[PDB]
Formats: structure tokens, C-alpha cells, sequence
């Protein structure tokens, strides 16, 4: 089977490090995922990343400090992790929000865009530097499908 | 001369260090040689950072930390229960593992290398402890054999799931040292170990140029291993190798070191010698990246006046190669720039259809491949490039004067190549050459010799094995055995 | 020197250009770099247009363009939102995509191209978008393939279907780019996209004569690839190619350039080189249109005395033999005309009945097929048509003094191709010449052999493998056989 698994949207900027982490796991665990490789000098466009959201059973985002920034007003969908997370919506995936140790959701709820909000209140895990293999074992507890 | 002054640096260095040795070799406890560690750091930290060829002051204080007390006192206080002494001896000897320091530790106590691997949390500790098994996987293969059959690789392995710079940037460096001297024992167990997973953070990193390309050419290394290039073309980390190379500028290191005589960069002839065969193989990644670090060496090295090593290394002909049957931008723009900065005249990408080739083009693909000394018979013969893809071992000797029996060899190696690069669109009608390739690779270079006889695919489940060898050319058994067999069973396609 | 006042004329055109590239550094809004685009297009236009060897100051503009701001600037501007801006910033790039910039843009942000190549309504864009494809196209065969794989070639198949005459001009040019560079890879593509089919409005265009002749140019170059030979057939295309090249006069070029040194027009031995495979091929349209733009160019390159070229493209050897076993008259009358304009001698049509020929006539053909050094031993010999015809390796090496195995087997390439041009009427009662050319065009060489064992049509079924290989002289075991199993499975009319 070509098809991806799991697809993983992250934000280019922070989320690099914590999303080929979750990658690797997951491949180790024999999950065929999917990662963008988006981050280099020609990555402004590629609609292609939605087809393979499309193509993918489970999606993972992976929020990260300064991460959701771009979200905020963004009323014209303009951002790629809206984007990605819109489309996860949209073909209601088994979608699994990962939160780095740090990471809170905005306060300014209004703002976060009103086609992707309720992932405020979507279940998810709370990842620990420490304790990678049970942290990614809650994660493998959500890729057994859970449709909130 | 300059040497003179560098014995001056170390008659200054040389008594501060016996000094700050001195103050190790009593039993002074953990506030003690804590401070005493740090001096001697200082010193050979102060010595590797001197602009006036550091290098040489820091082998001196490396080599007279060998002579006197050793590296034993350092394993010793490497394995004292107090960690700041570990910390500071692992950090002290993360800075002097000179090749010699690496051969003495090599076979004295590195058992205790291997027992500090174990100790994976304290972060000062595992920088340091990953520097060492880098520079110790640097050693020898027997070297290697012992860290990977104990818990040494898994350490580096483990570790390439922290966040820190330092460790990370060793854990990179130590993969990489551990595949291109380990042989071909250990670059399986890394592969099994599932190194090429484990070096994508490090290749996907955001922060750090070098930890990206350092992890690049550990798995490029790995992908020229031709038993294991399947798994690690399965860690999709091979797909990061090409767009890393594209964004990088050979120039860099070049103006990192300064003007002059400076030698705080550059790798020797040992470590330059195993970037070639990056060049000679068939992954285009590798071919990439060898062609990335070889270009840097060749601005370092031009700068320094010592660009007669590439000449002995055989990296000349083999960058002369790239260019010349280049099908990627990348590579093309990376070698290019190599023989400029050596000096080299530049080989014109060669036109790839070589049936339609007149004598111009063939006088012009023997300079490239380097037999200009046949140019003359070949240019007196007219031939051109039917001619050349059919020339056979009794034309080269008895019309062209390619008397020596290794010298055909070797220009038959050469015609080979062409054979398999060439463009057959005005000769196979049939797409042959697809066929033939989709056997094997290297059946490819057969396609002019089947068509020129008038075979195609709906011809080809008649032929036989004496047609294969008289017609077609095809001078070794079992190329012909294996092309006739899947003929024959090709038969269900001709039938309809 | 006339190349001094090309040194003023630039030290005229930079510092204006400096100016008006300065007026674009600043992000001025769309009024602002509207106007500095403009200045610019306009400077790079004026050079082009220069009587006075525009070609070269426009290249210094192209390559000061390069130089300072880059393809860069252009490249943001070409995606900014504003139609006004990507329009200029499209107009002056599609002027200056001189060889290095082309090589640049290859490199940085072609994906920007690309972008633009889905952007197919507004005319003034899609003008000068298929320009720059064309160019890009022109680039390397790895630029065709990401143009080819991506909506690059869509772009200009979609446009083929418009009226603008700028835009259309374009796309035959831009086809015609992609076939000759894109190699084997993309023509394949290309007549699955069926390039072919929409060539052909382009040819059978009414208005101008140079868009059905860059249209006709790409379907001739697709054609003489064999593999997609069937299918560019299909098109129809193909059929508009000999109507068209006998109306026009390869004069024209020659004189749309002026006189003494102008260099505004004329292609570079790298464009010249590919259209030799274009004579060399089987079809007659390639053929036709091979040499109508080589004696164009031969027009050119005698007035600019720059004959050297075609002596070493190889074209000259390639027209005679056009002229010598011609059988229509338009390309015929090309090839002879190329030949007169590049002053070489003529030859004579040959006599197709080679079994009647005498001395004199083998004598004239050993002249026009370059053999001319044993022109004294085939007279000595007195070799005739019939005993031409039988010549065997032993006869050729030992009594015409052919020493060189790669001579003769060029002496038999070319007899070869005598071989299958000639009338057998003298000899073969059965016509048994196009029995064997039905089953093979490269087995009709074998008649004279066939039939002067006595051999034919009835009698064919009782060969056998040794007979054909004795009597007759067919040395191809691959040959043998097929005629030979063609003789069996014929025996169904000789039995009645
Ligand atoms: N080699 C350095 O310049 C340098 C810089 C800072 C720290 N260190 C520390 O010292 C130890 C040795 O460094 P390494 O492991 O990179 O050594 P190495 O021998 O593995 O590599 C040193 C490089 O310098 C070249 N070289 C040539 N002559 C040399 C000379 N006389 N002295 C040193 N290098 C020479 C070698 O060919 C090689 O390319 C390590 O523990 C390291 O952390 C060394
Ligand atoms: N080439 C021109 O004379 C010319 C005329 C007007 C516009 N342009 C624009 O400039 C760019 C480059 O033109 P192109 O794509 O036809 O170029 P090209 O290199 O693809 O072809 C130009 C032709 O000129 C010949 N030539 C020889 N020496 C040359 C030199 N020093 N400079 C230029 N040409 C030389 C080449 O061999 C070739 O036959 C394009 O974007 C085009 O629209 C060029």
C-alpha cells in the first residue's frame, strides 16, 4: 500500500524538531507517515499537501510554542496549518492534537478562525521530553480512532 | 621561519600545562582536580583556538598529556563517583583525542568509555561522552566493532532524541565517522540498529546548516553500501540529502578559516580519500553530497596552496566524470565549481545520442574519458558514433593501435558507460533499451547491438543464444542466458 | 576595432540601466516599478534592436541584470498581485533569458514559472509566459523534464488552441525547443499529450509563414524519434511539412540580416548540430526541413564568412548524400543549393541500376561517398556494378587494399545503403527485392545475392540457413533466420 497512515502538520518555524520526532516513532512503530518537508527557500505553495491529508486515515498537529500564531484573524485562510487543519475538518480525519510541554492554546478564542476552532476542544496529548515512548504510546491509544 | 614561533607558543604552553598536570597528580579530591581539570581545559581549549596553526601547540599539549601522567589519570578521575570530575575529565578529553590519544585509549580502559555510555542524562556528561565516541569511532574498523557490539552506537542512537546543539551536532559526526570507517560489519548493524530513521531529526533540523548536512552524509554514506541502500532509501532520509546540498555554498568553510597559511580547517588525504567513492557511485544523493564536501576542500585547499592531493586522491577524473554524464543540476553545479577552483579545464556535458554522433564528438568524448593519446588513430579511422558503438576488441587492437590487453579493459569500462547513457531514439523503435534495462541495469549498454541487428520486442522471443553472442555482442554467458530467458518468457505479450 | 564603439555603445546602455535597476530596488508600489520595469524593457529592447551588434550590448544588459539585483527582483515581481507588475516584470524576463540567466532561473525559482504557467487568460501575461517557457525550454534536458512533469507543457498546448499571433509564435517555438532538448524522456510525453495533433493549426496557419515553419520544424523533429514515429503519423501533421518547405526560399534569412558583420541573426554550432540527425533520418519531412534551415543558414554564415562550421558539424558529407540517392525533387533542390552557398562541389544524382554499371559509374561513386583513396584500385581491379555488388571482406582487405577492418566496415555501410537505393529490374524477375523489404527495409540489400544464386519467389521456400549464408552472403544469423522463416510461412502461394 502507497497510502500514508498518518499525515503530521507542524509549524514551519518551531514545530520542525517535534514533528520528525513523532515521524520517526511512529515509522519505528511501522506506520507509513507523511511529512510535508516543506521547510526550505522554495516552500511558499503546494496544494498537493491537502490531497495528502486526503489520502491519509489520521492526522497529527503538532502544537508547539508561537505555533498558532497565524491563525489568529486569519478569516482568509491564508496560513498552511490552517490549511492543513481545515482540510483534516473538512474529511472529518481522526484528527490528534500533540502539545509540546510548553504549549497553551490562545486565549483570544474569537480569533482563532471559526472553521477550525473547536480543535480548542479536541482531546490530544500532552508530550514529556523525558518520557517519549509513553507519551508516543497515548499517541498509538488515539490512532486507534477517536472522531470527537 | 613561522615553525620557530610555534615553538615559542609551546615553551609558553608546554610549563603551564606540567603545572596543571602537576596539580592532578595528587589525590587533591573533587574541589581539587575539578579546578586542575579546568586548567589543563584552558590550556589545550586556548591551544586549539590560536590562529598562529593552533593545531600544532594543541598536538604538543595532547601528545605531552600522553607522555606525561596519560590519558590514565583522566580514566581514572572518568570513573571517580564525583560527577563534576567526570564532567570536567570527559570534557578534558573530549578536547585532545589527537589519533595517537584515540590509539592508546583504543587499547587501555576503553571499557570505561563504554561504561560512561551508559550514563545518558547528565547533558555536560553526554556532549562530552558523544564527542569521545565520535573521535573513538574515528579510530579503526576493530574500534568500531567493539562500540557497536557493546552499548556505544546505542548511545549516539538514544541520544539523537535530545534537543541539545552540542550533543547532537557529536551524535551526527559520530554516525557519520561510524559508517565511513566501520567497514562493512558494522554499517549492516547500524542499518538494523535503524541509524537512517534516527538521523532524520538531525538532517530536518531547522537551527544548524551543519548538523543537516553532517547527518546527510551519514545516511549518503550508508546509501553506498549496496546491501543495505534499500532499507535506507525506506527511512525517506535520503530525500532530504539533494534540497540540503542545493541550498549550501561550498565557499563557506573556505572563509571560515582566514588568509594565509591558516590550518584550523582541512582534511587530510586519509579523510579526503574516503569522499571519493560518494563521487563513483550510483546514488545521485551521495554523488551530491561527495561532490558538496569535496568542492569545500578544493576552496580550502586552493587557498592553502595544496591542491596536489586531489590529483592522487583520483578525485580529478572522477569530478570530470559528473560533469561530463551529468543529468542534475545540483551535482553539475558542485563539480564544476571543484575543477575551477583546482584549476582544471572543464569537460562540456557530452550530447547524449550517440548514434548520431560524427567524428567531432567522438574526438571529444575520448578527451573527456582521458585516452587523447588514441585521439589520432580514431580521428586517421573516421570513426564516428555508429562506428564506436560497435567497435570490437579486434578493431581497438589490430586498427586503432590500443595494443595492451588492460588498456582495451579499461576503454571498453568507458564505452560502457557511454553505451548505458546514450539516447537510442533514432535506433530502437521498440523501447529496447527500457526492456533491457527493467532485467538489470546494466543490460542497458546491449540495446544499440540488438537493434543494429534488426531485433525489437515482438522479434525477440526467437532469437538464440549464438544470435545473442555473434550478432548482438553480447560476450559474457550469463548476460546472454538471462536476456534469453526473459525473452522466452516475454512470449505472452508477442502472442496477442 | 569595431568592437571599441560596442565598448561605448555599453558605456552609454549601463549607467542608464544602472539607473533605471536602482528605481526598482526601492519598493515604490505598483505606479513606481510599473514605470522602472518599463525603463528597463525599454533599454533591453533598444540593445537587441542595435544594427551595431545589438546581440552583444543586449548580453552585457542581460548579464548587468544578473549581476546586480539579479533574476531575483524580477522573480518577486513576477508574484506580486498586481496584473500592471507581473506583465512588466514577465515582458522584460521573457527579453532576457540569454544563456546564464536561463541557467540561473533553472536553478532559483523556476517553480515561479510554473506558477505563471496557470495564469492562462490575460494575453499580455500568457505572451510573455510562453516566451519564457520557450527559452526555458531551450535550457537542459532536466529543466524540460520539470517544465514537461509539471503544467510547463500544458501551458503551451492549451495556448496552441488561441489567436494571438505573438502568443502562438511562441508556442511553435517553444514545442519545437522541448523536442530537440528534452531527449528521449519528454518527446515520448509529449506525443502522449498530443503535441502533434495541436502543432497542426500552427502549420496550417494562413497569415504567417514563420509560425507554419516552426510548427512544421517540431512535428520533423518529433518524427525522426522511431519509437513515436507511428503516432506523430497519426497526427496528420506530417502531411502539411514537403507543401510547405517547397513554397518557401531559404534566401529570405539572408537577407532579413543586412550586410558586412550583422550577427542579429544565425545559430550557434550547438543549434546548427542538431539539425544534421534531421538529414541523416529516414523521413522524407525531416529531411525536407532539415535542409531547408541548414541551406537558410549556410545563406547566412557565406555572407558572414563563416563557413568553417558545417565541415565539422558534419553537415557536408550529410548533404551530398541527400543529393546522391535523392528520389524528390524539393529536397534535392535544398541540398544542392546549401552545397553551391557553402561552395563545395556538387554531385551527380547516382544511376540506380547498379547491376548495369560500369567502371566509370563505381568510379563516380567512390568520389561521392568520400572513398576517393581507392578510386585507383577499384579501376586497376576494374571493379564494375555487378562485381561492386559482390565485393566480400576478403576481396576488399586483400585486392583493393582496404587494410583497416573500421574502413571496410565503412566501405559497407555505404554499399549498404547503395545496396537498398538500386534498381534490380535487369536481374530480378521475381521481384523478389520487395518481397524482402516487406518483411524488413534493411533486408532489400539482400536481393542482388538472392537473385544471383538464382534464387526466387518459388524456389525460396527450399533454402536453407547455409545456403543464404554461403551462396547468397546474408552474414546476420538474425537475418538468415527471419528471411528463412518468412520462406516457410510463403509457402502457401507457391503451392498452387
Ligand atoms: N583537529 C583539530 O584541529 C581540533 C580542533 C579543536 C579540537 N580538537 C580536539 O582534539 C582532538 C583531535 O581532533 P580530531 O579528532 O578532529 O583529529 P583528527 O586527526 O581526527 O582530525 C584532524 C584533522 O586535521 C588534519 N591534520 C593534519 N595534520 C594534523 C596535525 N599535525 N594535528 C592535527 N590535525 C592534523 C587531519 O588530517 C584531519 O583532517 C579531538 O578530541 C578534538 O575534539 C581538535
Ligand atoms: N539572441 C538574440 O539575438 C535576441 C534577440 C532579441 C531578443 N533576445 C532575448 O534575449 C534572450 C536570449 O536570446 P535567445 O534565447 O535567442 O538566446 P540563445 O542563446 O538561446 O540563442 C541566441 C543565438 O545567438 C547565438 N549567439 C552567439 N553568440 C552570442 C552572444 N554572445 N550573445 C547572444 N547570442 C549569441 C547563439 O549561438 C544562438 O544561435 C531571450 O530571452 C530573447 O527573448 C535575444
Amino acid at each position: 500500500g502507497d497510502t500514508p497512515d498518518v499525515f503530521i502538520s507542524y509549524r514551519r518555524s518551531t514545530g520542525n524538531q517535534l514533528a520528525s520526532l513523532i515521524k520517526v516513532l511512529l515509522q519505528l512503530r511501522g506506520y507509513r507517515v507523511f511529512i510535508d518537508v516543506d521547510k526550505l527557500y522554495a516552500g511558499k505553495f503546494d496544494s498537493s499537501l491537502l490531497k495528502n491529508i486526503q489520502a491519509a486515515k489520521h492526522f497529527i498537529l503538532v502544537l508547539t510554542p508561537n505555533s498558532l500564531d497565524r491563525l489568529l484573524n486569519d478569516d482568509n485562510c491564508e496560513d498552511w496549518v490552517h490549511k492543513e487543519l481545515k482540510c483534516a475538518f473538512e474529511h472529518q480525519k481522526n484528527i490528534i492534537p500533540i502539545f509540546d510541554t510548553a504549549f497553551e492554546f490562545p486565549t483570544k478564542e474569537d480569533q482563532i478562525p471559526n472553521d477550525i476552532r473547536m480543535i480548542t476542544k479536541y482531546n490530544g496529548v500532552k508530550w514529556v521530553h523525558d518520557y517519549q515512548d509513553a507519551c508516543m504510546a497515548k499517541v498509538v491509544r488515539f490512532i486507534t480512532g477517536e472522531l470527537n | 621561519g613561522a615553525g620557530t614561533e610555534v615553538q615559542d607558543a609551546l615553551e609558553r604552553a608546554l610549563p603551564e600545562l606540567q603545572q596543571a598536570l602537576s596539580a592532578l597528580k595528587q589525590a587533591g579530591g573533587a574541589r581539587a582536580v575539578g579546578a586542575g581539570l579546568a586548567e589543563v581545559f584552558q590550556l589545550v581549549e586556548e591551544a586549539w583556538l590560536l590562529p598562529a596553526v593552533g593545531r600544532e601547540v594543541a598536538q604538543g599539549l595532547c601528545d605531552a598529556i600522553r607522555l606525561d601522567g596519560g590519558l590514565d589519570l583522566l580514566l581514572r578521575l572518568l570513573q571517580a563517583p564525583e560527577l563534576e570530575t567526570r564532567v570536567q575529565a570527559a570534557r578534558l578529553l573530549e578536547q585532545i583525542l589527537v589519533a595517537e590519544n584515540r590509539d592508546r585509549v583504543a587499547r587501555i580502559g576503553l571499557g570505561v568509555i563504554l561504561n560512561l555510555a551508559k550514563e545518558r542524562e547528565p547533558v555536560e556528561l553526554a556532549r562530552s561522552v558523544a564527542g569521545i565516541l565520535e573521535h573513538m569511532f574515528k579510530h579503526s574498523e576493530e574500534t568500531c566493532q567493539r562500540l557497536v557490539a557493546a552499548g556505544g552506537l546505542d548511545a549516539v542512537l538514544y541520544w539523537c532524541r535530545r534537543t541539545d546543539p552540542a550533543l547532537l551536532r557529536h551524535c551526527a559526526l559520530a554516525l557519520g565517522n561510524c559508517a565511513l570507517h566501520g567497514g562493512q560489519a558494522v554499517q549492516r548493524r547500524m542499518v538494523e540498529k535503524r541509524a537512517a530513521e534516527w538521523l532524520f531529526p538531525l538532517a530536518f533540523s531547522k537551527e544548524d546548516e551543519l548538523l543537516r548536512l553532517h547527518a546527510c552524509l551519514a545516511v549518503a554514506v550508508l546509501a553506498t553500501n549496496k546491501e543495505v541502500e534499500r532499507e535506507v532509501e525506506r527511512s525517506g532520509t535520503l530525500a532530504l540529502v539533494e534540497p540540503l546540498v542545493a541550498s549550501l555554498d561550498p565557499g563557506r568553510f573556505a572563509r571560515c578559516l582566514v588568509d594565509a597559511s591558516d590550518t584550523s580547517q582541512g582534511r587530510g588525504p586519509d579523510d579526503l580519500q574516503r569522499l571519493v567513492p560518494l563521487l563513483d557511485s550510483n546514488r545521485l544523493e551521495a554523488q551530491c553530497i561527495g561532490a558538496f564536501y569535496l568542492c569545500a576542500e578544493a576552496a580550502i585547499k586552493s587557498l592553502q596552496g595544496k591542491t596536489k592531493v586531489f590529483s592522487d586522491i583520483g578525485a580529478i577524473q572522477s569530478l570530470k566524470r559528473l560533469v561530463s554524464y551529468s543529468t542534475n543540476g545540483t551535482k553539475s553545479a558542485l563539480a564544476k565549481r571543484a575543477l575551477r577552483l583546482l584549476g582544471e579545464e572543464v569537460p562540456r556535458p557530452i550530447l547524449p545520442s550517440v548514434p548520431s554522433w560524427k567524428e567531432a564528438e567522438v574526438q571529444t568524448w575520448l578527451q573527456q574519458i582521458g585516452f587523447s593519446k588514441y585521439c589520432e588513430s580514431f580521428r586517421e579511422q573516421q570513426v564516428d558514433g555508429d562506428l564506436l558503438l560497435r567497435l570490437t576488441e579486434e578493431e581497438l587492437q589490430t586498427d586503432l593501435g590500443m595494443k595492451s590487453g588492460i588498456t582495451r579493459k579499461r576503454f571498453f569500462r568507458e564505452l560502457t558507460e557511454l553505451k548505458t547513457f546514450a539516447n537510442y531514439s533514432t535506433c530502437d523503435r521498440s523501447n529496447l533499451a527500457d526492456w533491457l534495462g527493467s532485467l538489470d541495469p546494466r543490460f542497458r549498454q546491449y540495446t544499440y547491438g540488438l537493434v543494429s541487428c534488426g531485433l525489437d520486442r515482438s522479434l525477440l522471443h526467437r532469437v538464440s543464444e549464438q544470435q545473442l553472442l555473434e550478432d548482438c555482442g553480447i560476450h559474457l554467458g550469463v548476460h546472454r542466458a538471462r536476456i534469453l530467458t526473459a525473452a522466452r518468457e516475454m512470449l505472452h505479450s508477442p502472442l496477442p
